[PDB]
């Protein structure tokens, strides 16, 4: 996962 | 109600972590601004997650919107801080990094700083309210899409149309058709300023090691994706009033 994916799905 | 939510979810101001003991070279100033942008981008993601309607959009579309609009959101918020805290006399990047003429020159971004400052000057002219500001910032997040549209284009258009309706209802508080068109004109003018900011951003990113300009991981990721898309013409800026 990319940083944006991680942040948006956490 | 949606506007009341916007007012309460506005992120707290963040410090730049600027070292005024270090020489004020373009590399040191730009590296500090890039680190501040990375921190501000984490706040943008957290803000977007709680924005009414944003969660309805698929994940791929949420990522696309944040990656295309990041420079517009950061420059609009810079103009708001400049307007609120200095009456638009300076570029208020952070409480610990306020640009005067000296810093504009030292950053090697003088004309681009003047361009960002013109938006701050328009906020003074219009006496922009916080309520108008928050809705307009949501509209900026929804102002650039891929040339071939998003995965859920209808869902996006529903969200965008609804925030345009909120902006029209909000202007009535300050005849009001005139104000609505002054605000949509201001929103449209962000595309041109951002195009110039991105051209400079991309140049410093491609020549980072040579110029000694540092980029935090959040910006490396956003720019690495965005740069080929913008340069290849895949971006579609949405205008209220076509040029
Ligand atoms: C923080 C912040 N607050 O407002 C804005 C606008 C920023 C910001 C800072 C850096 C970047 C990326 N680097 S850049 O293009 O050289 C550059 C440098 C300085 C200003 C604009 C662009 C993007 C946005």
């Amino acid at each position: 996962k990319s940083l944006l994916q991680q942040l948006l799905t956490e | 109600s949606p506007v009341m939510v916007l007012e309460n979810i506005e992120p707290e101001i963040v410090y730049a972590g600027y070292d005024s003991s270090k020489p004020d070279t373009a590399e040191n100033l730009l590296s500090t601004l890039n680190r501040l942008a990375g921190k501000q981008m984490i706040q943008v993601v957290k803000w977007a997650k709680v924005l009414p309607g944003f969660k309805n959009l698929p994940l791929e579309d949420q990522i696309t919107l944040i990656q295309y609009s990041w420079m517009s959101l950061l420059s609009f918020a810079l103009s708001w801080r400049s307007y609120k805290h200095t009456n638009s006399q300076f570029l208020y990047f952070a409480p610990d990094l306020v640009f005067n003429e000296e810093k504009m020159h030292q950053s090697a971004m003088y004309e681009l700083c003047q361009g960002m400052h013109q938006i701050s000057l328009q906020f003074v002219r219009l006496q922009l309210t916080f309520e108008e500001y928050t809705i307009m910032k949501v509209l900026l997040l929804l102002s650039t899409i891929p040339k071939d549209g998003l995965k859920s284009q209808a869902a996006f258009e529903e969200m965008r149309t609804n925030y345009i309706k909120e902006l029209r209802k909000m202007v009535t508080k300050s005849q009001s058709w005139q104000r609505f068109y002054q605000l949509t004109k201001l929103l449209d003018s962000m595309h041109d300023l951002v195009s110039d900011l991105l051209e400079f951003c991309f140049y410093t990113f491609r020549e980072s090691h040579a110029l000694k300009v540092e980029f935090p991981a959040m910006l490396v990721e956003i720019i690495s994706d965005q740069l080929p898309k913008v340069e290849s013409g895949n971006a579609k800026p949405l205008y209220f009033h076509r040029k």
